[PDB]
């Protein structure tokens, strides 16, 4: 829990268009 | 040129097609009764010389 306190912590401190083909398809 | 809204039945089952590689329109053109649906008035072209 302390670990994961610490954690918490100092974490704040184409292509498309052959689809597009077989879709169309 | 200018032209001379289908349901999804249990034939046109994408589920059923395996997508490999895409099918384009001069497969349709050069082999015209194997993957065209209602073949109307196409022509047989020459095959290779």
């Amino acid at each position: 829990e302390r670990k994961k306190r610490k954690q918490f912590q100092d974490l704040g401190r184409d292509k498309s268009k052959e689809l597009h083909a077989i879709k169309e398809r | 040129f200018e032209p001379l809204d289908e349901d999804w039945n249990e034939f046109n089952d994408i589920n059923k097609i395996i997508i490999r590689q895409p099918i384009r329109t001069e497969y349709k053109i050069a082999f015209p009764y194997l993957y065209n649906n209602l073949p109307h008035h196409v022509h047989l072209t020459w095959y290779h010389t």
